[PDB]
RNA sequence: AGAACUGGCGAUGCGGGAUGAACCGAACGUAGAGUUAAGGUGCCGGAAUACACGCUCAUCAGACACCACAAAAGGUGUUAGUUCAUCUAGACAGCCGGACGGUGGCCAUGGAAGUCGGAAUCCGCUAAGGAGUGUGUAACAACUCACCGGCCGAAUGAACUA
RNA sequence: GCAGUCAAGCGUUCAUAGCGACAUUGCUUUUUGAUUCUUCGAUGUCGGCUCUUCCUAUCAUACCGAAGCAGAAUUCGGUAA
């Protein structure tokens, strides 16, 4: 219902001071056990998916109004479906994770993997974008 | 509720050209050219450039305005069948007595002719109609395929050639006899 | 020849700015202007310089004339008086052949018997000019 | 017939140790004079214990509008008595002055719930300031910006029994 | 079948209800003129094919008191309504991408794993996914929705009243 | 007498394929009553024979739909005199 969004616009919000990076990933086809074993090796993120609207809103789709500092940038990037990550141990690992993370799906044999475009820093307030596939 | 006015879209590719006096409906194409007559309708066309083509009705009830999206529906199918040309694809389910389906001709009037159906000596016709062909599935068995450019000449002759073969007095779900509509497509 | 050939109907309609022509009721053959739509049946009309007062009438009683300009919705009649000169529907009005037309007829009405008489004695005239300039063609 | 609305005052009786009753005031849409005095007595003995030779009438008054020509948008509240328990009733009518929105409210039950005079009881009738809080759709689609519709296929009325033209349309 | 009060008919014509002892109007000398009652004004049939706001389409419409028949119950036919909810931080419909793990819980056993049968009934991960709606395989496999997201661009859904 | 609607038990499972108890609303005058209206200075007051026409609430024939309808044989229903 319309209270689930009210609520995952709350913990977008409070996860930005907890951990220092923020990470969005793109995830078109995936599945839910190719997803809960994303979640269970990642025990220290913190993992919340939603609906864009709502994403876009609760990072603050204006510039004007944001949470913390240099928020609106990252969440412009985003096009697609996407679920959040929160970790802080390193930069060089989780961006060496999901290119190296890869699993089989349908055709509709052919390979599965899920890439990130855009990462950011809480404390440094500065603002990242890539592209691995 | 006495709508003040409704209206719809008519879209038009670069191939094909409307040409509409004041029901009648001309569209000149590719594949062909197919008619309608529109008298019955009441409505008002109005071409604002080239490709797309509005539809009106001023001032009119529920019944009048739920017959507006028909005189899309039924322009649209004269659109498509002049560019795409509709195709229908019929299989013949037979159990014991195998069908014998050709096309015969008597003074020019092409009759399809369903022999043997379930061990019967009667031999039915069904007349094609002017702007269908019907022709026979090379190299994959037990097929009729119907096409042709309207809807309306290929689908009920499609459905004329199912009833002519429809079983009486018996049990349906042990007799299966009959000629059925796999799917409704294209041609191109 | 690869155009879309659907025909036009041209109507007049409804809107502000279009000027009437009031056929029966006090009125009975002025002019007037659509200030604004009420619903399907009534509007609200009003001619200051022709001077039908400000009400609110059906559709019924009025016909409705292809001239038009523009007028903004809700103008009141000082408004409008300045813009029925700007456009001068009035002298636009005369340009017609449908004024004229009422003209003719009312001009009939007020002939004398004397000068009914003229109208005799100058179509025998007319004729003989034309019934010389026909058959010679 | 053209309804009037009127300002009835009513004033119980000056008795003996009660001096100056309070006093009561009524907006009553009616016909004539005549009437207006009756169906003030009608209402206003439900509310509290008066009765017609208990009451006197203080003074009628006839409110003209104060805005004739200007166009309004009115929301009126009907309570009718129908053939089973009676109930409230909400509806919009766009229309020119406040005595003219009633009588084509009275013709609207009549046509549609076959409610005679008799049985509506108006409410109050108010008029909506601002656009875009009209709530029913048969009058909001008389406000979109440049409205323009046609009238097609008028008739001619004509006068004689005879006419030589094979007549035609617009 | 038998009483109460009042008006009638019998004892009474005249206009109206096509027709009718009792209903509506009105009670009578003989004529002219004017105006009305009740009832009427497409035509028979004297009189507006008047004006105005709407509703209704019946493969048995409906048409004016007494009066010459109809009920309970039904109908996404249609026009109004009331009470609740959902939405422009994107609804309902449509397609398109997910739909999971502990755990085949157990009782049935010739064979059901959410599902031919049956007492029962939770957590984990969770945007979300029901010890689960059905198509059905002896049983598996396999599919869908309801639970969610992306395209998609304005209102919609449910229960009731007349 | 006949028809609606509510559905108890049943049709091994499962209210509504098929049967059907009683509540509740009706129609009919081919029933018995109720009335004693018109006929008591006659309306010839049972049944059968002969003969025409009409109603449909359909037993058969025609064409269809349903099932606890393999065929065959039936059962239930629709337009139909």
């Amino acid at each position: 219902g319309r209270e689930n969004k009210e609520r995952i616009f709350d913990e977008v919000r409070e996860a930005l001071d907890t951990y220092r990076y923020v990470w969005v990933l793109h995830l078109d086809d995936v599945r839910t056990p190719v997803l809960q074993e994303i979640r269970t090796s990642w025990a220290g993120s913190k993992l919340i998916m939603g609906k864009r609207k709502v994403l876009q809103k609760a990072l603050g789709e204006k510039r004007e109004e944001e949470y913390k500092e240099n928020l609106y940038q990252l969440s412009k990037l985003c096009s697609g479906v996407t679920g959040l990550l929160f970790t802080d141990e390193d930069v060089n690992t989780v961006k060496e994770y999901f290119k190296s993370y890869v699993r089989s799906d349908y055709s509709r044999a052919s390979e599965f993997k899920v890439k990130v475009s855009a990462y950011y820093d809480n404390d440094s307030s500065t603002v990242e974008s890539t592209n691995i596939n | 509720m006495k709508y003040i006015q409704t209206e719809q879209q008519i879209e038009v590719p670069e191939g094909v050209t409307v040409s509409i006096k004041s029901r009648i409906v001309k569209v000149v194409g590719p594949r062909g050219t197919l008619t309608k007559n529109l008298k019955h309708i009441d409505v008002t066309f109005t071409k604002v450039n080239n490709q797309l083509i509005k539809v009106a009705v001023h001032n009119g009830g529920r019944k009048h305005v739920a017959a507006l999206r028909t005189v899309k529906s039924l322009v649209d199918n004269m659109i498509t069948g002049v560019t795409k040309g509709y195709k229908y694809k019929m299989r013949y389910v037979y159990a014991h007595f195998p069908i014998n389906v050709n096309i015969v001709e008597k003074d020019g009037a092409k009759f399809i002719e369903v022999r043997n159906f379930l061990g019967d000596k009667k031999i039915r016709n069904v007349p094609v109609r002017d702007g269908v062909t019907i022709e026979f599935s090379t190299n994959v068995k037990d097929e009729i395929v119907l096409s042709g450019n309207s809807v309306e000449d290929v689908s009920q002759n499609a459905a004329d050639l199912q009833q002519i073969c429809r079983v009486r007095n018996k049990d349906i779900r042990k007799f299966l006899d009959g000629i059925y509509v796999s799917h409704k497509g294209f041609i191109t | 020849s690869t155009d879309s050939i659907v025909k036009a109907s041209n109507w007049r309609l409804v809107e502000v700015g279009r000027v009437v022509l009031i056929k029966k009721g006090q009125s009975a053959g002025k002019l007037a202007a659509i200030v604004e739509i009420i619903d399907q049946k009534k509007v609200l009309i009003d001619g200051p310089k022709a001077g039908v007062p400000r009400q609110a009438i059906n559709l019924g009683q009025v016909v409705l004339t292809p001239l038009t300009f523009a007028l903004p919705r809700g103008a009141r009649t000082a408004t409008v008086s300045k813009k029925w000169a700007a456009a001068a529907v009035c002298e636009k009005w005369a340009a017609s052949s449908w004024a004229k037309k009422i003209a003719q007829r009312e001009r009939r009405a007020a002939l004398t018997d004397f000068e009914r008489f003229q109208v005799m004695v100058l179509r025998k005239q007319k004729r003989y000019t034309v019934k010389k300039a026909l058959a010679k063609a | 017939a053209h309804f009037k609305e009127y300002q009835v005052i009513g004033r119980r009786l000056p008795t003996e140790s009660v001096p100056e009753p309070k006093l009561f005031r009524m907006r009553i849409f009616a016909s004539n004079e005549v009437i207006a005095k009756s169906r003030y007595w009608y209402f206003l003995q439900k509310l509290h214990k008066v009765k017609k030779a208990s009451g006197e009438i203080v003074s009628i008054n006839q409110i003209n509008e104060a805005h004739p020509t200007k166009v309004k948008n009115f929301g009126v509240w009907v309570r009718y008595d129908s053939r089973s328990g009676t109930h409230n009733m909400y509806k919009e009518i766009r229309d020119v002055s406040r005595v003219a929105a009633v009588e084509t409210l009275y013709q609207d039950m009549a046509a549609r719930h076959r409610a005679r005079f008799r049985s509506i009881h108006i409410l109050k009738v108010a008029e909506i300031e601002k656009t875009a809080d009209v709530k029913r759709q048969y009058v909001k689609q008389f406000l979109t910006k440049d409205l323009k519709f046609p009238l097609p296929h008028r008739v001619q009325k004509s006068t004689k029994t005879f006419s030589y033209k094979r007549p035609s349309t617009f």
